[PDB]
Parts: C-alpha cells; structure tokens; sequence
C-alpha cells in the first residue's frame, strides 16, 4: 500500500516507477533519499521506462535530482518516453536504455566487465 | 504426410507446427525413433515453439520421446516452449530434468554442440 | 498497479517483489513468463528480502522456480527472511543477499565485474 | 501448416514435402518473404529432396522463389535434387545460373558458409 | 543352444545376445556375472543391436545391469532398437554403435586410441 | 538457559551445542536463524561433540540443516557420536572434528592457511 | 574374539570371516564406528570377499552401515562382492545407490590414494 | 537357429566361433563373407577359443582364410585349443588370445596405444 | 549448568562466555586450565563480546589470563564493553572484534589466511 | 573361521588376535604358506598387536615364522609386539635376530614400501 520501489544490485542502487503520476508520491521523492545515506549509492538510476506521462510534477521529480548529486552522485533518468518530454518549462546525466544506461554508470565509478 | 523432419551436421532438427491428436502423436513417435536408427545421430533439437496448447494425452508423448531417446543413444534439447503452454506442464507436474531446454533454435544449438562433440 | 517489473541488462533480468501475500497475485506467475521470450533473458533473480509473509500457497512461488528452468536458464530466490523459512517441507539454488546474489548468477553466463 | 521456417543465425533453412497442387506453393511463395523481413539473413536454403515428380507451374513458382529471394539480400541453395525431378523436367524454360546447388543439407550449408557470412 | 560368447580387449568385456527373449534363458545372467571375478574387467558392454524384441524381462535385464555397478563398474548397453523401446512400463548409460560405444568406454577408464 | 553461543570467527561461523538433551529448545533453531541474517554468515559449523541420546530432536535438527540450505550457503554437522548415528529411524555434508571441517569450509570459499 | 580394525594409512582394513547372522552383524557394527572416532580415519575399505551367502535383514543394516559412516565423517567402499549374493540378495528391491564399491583390495588403496594423497 | 556368431569393433570387425562343430555349419563362411561387402572389411578375428574339438571339416575353415584375403585383408585364426591341434594331418598369422591378438592387429592399420 | 564452552581451531581455542556475573567462575577458572594439557593449545581468546557487567570478580578473571600465560602462551581478551571497564584498581595484550583478534593469534605464530 | 589374510599392493596383510596354542598355530602356519604360494607376494605384516600372552611353545613357531617364510621367498616384519609379551616369553632363551621388527602398523608398511622399490 505505501511503497513505491527500493533496490540494491551493486553499489549503484536504482529504482523503478511504475504509472502513478500525481503529486501524492511525494514519498518516491523521499524514499530514494531514505535508503541512499543508509546504504552508500554513488550512482543512482530511476528507469522511468513505462510512464504516459508527467503533467505538473518535474518540481517533485526531477528538480530534486539535484538534490542527490549533493547527497552523492549522478542521477540518470533511463529512458525519459517519446511524448514525456515534449515542452518542458526548466543540467543532468541521462541515458537511453538500462543495459547501455548501466555501461555508464560503472564508468563513472571506474569499473568495467570481462567475459 | 507427416512431421517435417530433417538432419543437419551430426544432429537432427525436428520442428513441429501442429498436430491433430494423440494418433499423430504416435505417428510422430514412431517418425523420430525410426529415423535416428535409419541413419547416425547424437543430438536432437525439438523446436515447439508454434504449439500454444498441449493435451495431457499428448505432453506424455512429448515425456516419451524425451527420455526414450536417451536411452537410445543420444541427448536430446526441446527449445523454445511457450509460456502458455509451460504453465499446464508443470501444473500437470513431469519435471524435464536431463533436458536442458533453451529459447530458440539458435541458442539449442549452441549447448548441444557444445557438449557432445566439442 | 497490479504488476511488478520488467526491465533487464539483458544477460540476467532482475526482479523485485514487495509485499504482496494473496493468491490472487497469480500475475507473478503469469506476466514473468510472458516476459522472458519477449526478451531473450538468461537466469534471473526474484529478491523477495521484502515480503512477509507467504503462509498458504508458496506453490505459486516455488513451483514457478520450475516454470523458467524449462523456458529459460535458472532462477535466484534471493535473500528469503527468517520466519519465511520457518518451517518448509515442501531443490533450487538461493542466495543471500542482491549483491552476491548477482556474482553467483553471473558466473554461470560466465563473466564478472574486475578492475 | 506444412512447411516450416527454422532460422539459424542469420541463415534460414526450409524444408518441403511431397506437394500436389500450385494452390499450396502460392499460399507459400509470399510466407517465404514475409520471414525474410522479419528477420535479417544472408542465405535460404531450400530442400526439395523428398520430390519425385514436379508439376511445370510448380517448376515456375521454385524457379521463382530463387529470384524472389535473391533481390531481398539473401542467396539461395536449392539443395538436394533428385533424380527424376532434374533429368527431363528441369529442362524446360529455366535460366538457373548463380543459383549454387548442392547435394545434401549437411553439406549444403558448408557450400554457403564457405562463400557468405563467414 | 549353449550359451553366450565372452572375451577380453583386456581392459573391458565384450558381450554378444542373439534372440532368446524368454526367462527361462538367466544363464546370460548367471554366467556373465561368473566371468567379472574370473578376469577383472572394469566396463564391459552388451550389444544387444540385433534382438527384436523384448516382452518378458522388462526389469530383469536392467536389474543385473545395475548389479555390475557392484563389482565392475558400470555397463553400457550398445544399440537398443526403435521396437525395443517403442513401448515400456518405464540411470543405464548406452551409446549406439560399437564403435562408438567402445571409443567412450575406453575414455572412462582414461584411455585412448591416437595414430 | 537463554544462551546458544554463536558469534563468528571467520567469515563463516561457529556454534557449539554443549550438553543440551531437551526439546524445550526449539530455540537453537530460531535463535540461529536470526542472528544468521543479522550479519553476514556464508556458511557455519555445528559442533555437537558429546549430546548422546536425543531423540526425535532430528525433526528440528534436520530440517534446522536445510534452513541453512536456502537462507545462507551450505552447512556442516561436525563430529556425531557412535550412539547418534546407530539413530537413523529414516544430502548433507558432515567432517570428523570442528579443525578439519573448518578447513574444508574454507576450500569451499576458496581460502587457505598459509606459512 | 570378534572382527579386527587396523589402521593402515589413515585408512581402514576391515576384514570379515563368515559372518551369516545380523545379531553378530549389529554386534560387528560397533565396533567399526566405536574404533573411526578414536582413529582419525578418512576411508575404511570393508572387505567382504571372505562372506559366502548373507540373510536379507543383514543387507537393511549392512546396506545401512554405508549411511553410518558417510555422516560419521568417512568415506566407504566395499570391496570384493561374491557373484552369488549380488543374484539371490541384492536383486530383491532394497536401494543401493552410491556406494562406490571396488573390485579387489588392489583397486581400492588406488582408488583410496585418490581421496588423500593427490 | 539361423546364427553362428557377430559382432562389430572400429575398423578391425571380428567375429566369434562358439561350439558348432559339424559340416552343417557352413553358415559361418556364407554369412562372413557377406559382411566383407556389408561394411570395410580390415583384419578379421576367428576366435575359435570355446571348441573342442574339430576333425572333419578343416578344409571348410583354414582354406576359408584364404579366402577372405582375396576379397579384403588378412584374418587371424585366434586361440587355438591345445590338443585341437594335436589333430593335424596335415601360412597364416596367428596368435593365442583375444587380448593381444588386437595387438598386431591394429599395427596394420597404422593405430597403437595411447595411455 | 555446570558447563561454559571449548573448542578447537588446530592451534588454538577459541572460548564463549555468555553472562553470569557470580562466583560460578570457578568452573570456568578451573575447567579451562584443564583443557591445556588435554590438547597442545598455544593461544586462547577469551571473548567476553556479551557480558554485562563483571561485579567483583575480575581478580578471578586476571588469574587466569595469568596462569596461561605460565600454562603455554597468549590469553587475550575480545571485545570489551564501555560499561565493563568502568573502574581499573590494577599489561596483557586485547583486541577490539572477535574476527580481527583470531588474526593477529596467527601473527604470534607466524600465520595469515590468503590465497 | 580361521586366521585370514588380505592381498595389498604386492604385499600382504595379515591381523591375528588371541590365539590359544601350537596347534592355533600349525593351522595359521599352513594357512600362511599355502597363500603366499598364492599370491606373488613379497612381504608379510604380521599384525599382532591384539595378543594377551604367548605360550612357550610358540616362541619356537613364531621365532621360527621368520625363518619359515624368508626361506620361501618373501621378508617377515613382526609389528605390533605388546610389553607384556616382550620381556619374558620372547627372552634370553631363543635365538631372536634379524627379525625385522616396527612399532605399529603405518610405520611397519612404511620400511616394507621401500622394499618394493617404492
């Protein structure tokens, strides 16, 4: 009932935002500040890849992704849809896609993969 | 008429589009067994992946020829089944353990190949 | 609502399930396999660390573990609690945490994170 | 619903069975095509092996799906011919040049793994 | 109808049955037990590739078949039929052809045969 | 009393059951499993040098073995007496004494004492 | 009196005369778990040769004595099985499986070298 | 009984001669010779160990040794019994038992053994 | 409950003391020595992580992190508490965690875990 | 029943425990010799740790065991020779030298594997 999404694959710790765009999920604001201290994530990711679509919420979204670059480091919206980001009224880093958004974020923490 | 069996390097590659009943099931059954003895063989692909919906008169069939062709002399790999059909498998309940199923028919190759006769 | 996740780096999918114990969630069962052909997903991990607590029908939880081994590759129970495994008699391979359970899943499509 | 498609790695296969009416290959002719814009590929190889007798509109429609496969990308293998199909039947009005034929599945992919996409 | 041939490429056993589907016919049970103390061989094989078929021994044949694991070990059935197993009630390594079945028999026991 | 005594040496983690023939702890089964996930415990020993005669504690102290199995890696049961052994009314991985099996735990994590 | 242990190796050697009856059986049986604690073995080779025919209830508790050592701590074999009891005792439906039995003393010091030793 | 013996190694097919001793056992030429054109037809082993004894017909299988050398490679009578030939009244490679007659055997087809 | 713990890790023993702050230290003063000549153990660690508080008896405590030391060698104490050290009437070498002391016991004896 | 006897290695092993006299002892003495004619053996370990006592009568069987068996062929090592037994019975009243004898029964197999070579 009150959750939105927590998570913790790597030492970047990411989250996920399902269709619910009103201006009462202030707690996704919150809640990716609540465990980020606790647990120390450098990067950060949001994968908002399903979401039609943001009407009057970038102040709660996306002007507080600021706020983790002074609380760690390197938000990135993972694929921000088509008819998302039409006019906007407001920078960042952001990315295509989760397997080429990840490429990145290894990278600014340097670190790679083998095969 | 009949199930469109061919053979390719070392390997066999049945592909099934649909059936009609447990009689081409049979006929099917006696296809595969017959033809791993009518030349040399060691490994099968089965690919399923048109079959949306599977009789429990008809996966015993399908439990048949996956363990009767082990012991027969070669291993076998049923790629590709789909998810509405994996669902009344196991509801049903006849695990495919020694099987080693893949998603597609590129990627059933690769292990099998891989295994035996390297 | 009613659905949990879907997103990948392509070679493992994770997945995360909050807590939800009702049988009418058979979704998790039903739009995972649906999932895993629409991509070409190897061995994915299903981290309920968050999830108190499964009583009646864990046969919608532990015979779905059975479900991806014919479909796909394996899958990971990740980090199950204390009074979920109270006691079960009624195998698959789990872990203990998100972070190893990611290297002992990657190790099997054979690649690892080294610099 | 007789005829299957079971690509591989960029390189498609096609299996034929004993067929008896041109009313089936033209239900075929335009299922040939519509795989090859699903997917990419680089070579079909079609196998007529279990044909013993060829129907002269038929031999129009084979010797067309050559062409109509060659201006998509992809070459052709027409792999397998037997006999009695060939000797006195495919000498009528054909033009069957860069055509690469070959003499069974297993080595008529090696016939074009040899010459394209390795 | 005396009995059933056996000897020795030295390190395993060959074995020859010709059609005698009835149980009244143990002496190719009882005698090919008899010759594993008497030589120590360590695989031995069956070659049951012309025999169509089998009605009365469904376990009996399988049965001694796993009681050389007590003292040999294991034997390989070479060359069942289509007939043979068309049809059962319902573990045993086989292969197909002698020379096959000898080629990886030999690989057990750390062998081989290079020009 | 209200004392088992687990805390960790290593990486895994040792527990002794001292002399404790009594059903009334149930306890060394939850009181594990809690302080199990409460830090980070791959694997861990047992230790029940000299508990002769229990009886059908088995119900808690084997399935107490497969607890382990999902919540954590593997576990060892270290040094059964002779009577323990001749109760068997009706898998898992046993050593002879608490300086060997910790040995062969640290093989599994791949580690080693050196000099 | 009774059926000796020695210590050979970090192995051990027990050796059986005709024992025929479970009630010496079970006497017996003490005495290879009462001597593993106090010598810190890893195998103990059980050397049956010197046994003729054996009662069914013995094979319940000497087919158990496997599963007495293999949670003690040690591994075990079971060397030099007669051909007569392997048709007329162990052909009966009790459950063998896994127990790794030799073939003569010979073959399981080299088998048990590959268990300590390298 | 339409049989006398048959089996089917590598390269070098061999074939087994059990206890049929009389003039109407023909058979074992008749079908020997067919399978030199049934399969490539490279040193052939007699075998005839298990008979005793042969008086009347040596015409019918020592002059069948050359006849197999004009339609393939040579044969090798193996293991003659020991007052068998005590009865000689009145050449060809030989040896004295299975084991080492492959020995030589596949000498002359360029194949020796390797660990 | 006259009984503490023991152990042995193949130099050393490493020992538990869960709470009892009263004369019964008597057993644990006496049934430790004891332990020093039933087995070559060079170093012990005490590890009093969960004891809350010593009353009047660390004159009982002193003795016998004296007497190893002219028993065999190196008695240290793991993990202290704030409210345990409170007052000191009265060195001998400590430690902080029960992990890091068990390392540097190896360091008095030329030890060190890699590999 | 009897005293039995266990081929290892080229060597050969043998347990005794309280036997009572000359006539225990002729039927162990022929039953020794009688089996290293048997097996090709080399060297034999004669395990007599478990013994109470040792009549006078077998001071000149089992001082002579040892002149027995390296006239047929093969060194002796008595192992495992209690106190009791030691001081009295094999004393000054026999002709005790070049016995070969060790302590226990690892050390004993140890000075006889470097009698074989290795």
């Amino acid at each position: 009932s009150a959750l939105q999404e927590l998570s913790a694959p790597l030492l970047p710790i990411f989250e996920k935002i399902s269709v619910m765009p009103l201006i009462g999920t202030i707690d996704t604001e919150r809640a990716k500040l609540i465990i980020e201290n606790l647990l120390i994530g450098v990067v950060k990711n949001r994968s908002e890849v399903v979401l039609i679509d943001i009407t009057g919420v970038p102040v709660v979204d996306t002007m507080v992704a600021h706020h983790i670059i002074q609380a760690s480091e390197a938000v990135r919206l993972v694929g921000c849809q088509a008819m998302l980001v039409g006019i906007r009224p407001e920078q960042i880093i952001t990315t295509n896609t989760m397997k080429k958004g990840m490429e990145r974020a290894l990278a600014l923490t340097n670190r790679e993969i083998v095969e | 008429m009949g199930i469109p069996i061919l053979k390719l390097g070392e390997c066999l590659l049945i592909s099934i589009q649909s059936e009609l009943d447990d009689h081409t099931a049979v006929e099917f059954q006696e296809d595969l067994l017959a033809k791993i003895h009518e030349t040399s063989a060691r490994g099968v692909v089965i690919d399923i992946t048109s079959i949306d919906f599977i009789d429990s008169f008809i996966a015993k069939i399908l439990g048949d020829v996956v363990s009767m062709s082990k012991l027969m002399g070669a291993k076998v790999v049923v790629t590709g089944i789909q998810p509405a059909v994996a669902i009344t498998l196991i509801e049903l309940g006849i695990t495919f353990s020694g099987v080693l199923s893949a998603m597609d028919l590129e990627s059933g190759l690769e292990k099998l190949k891989q295994e035996l006769g390297e």
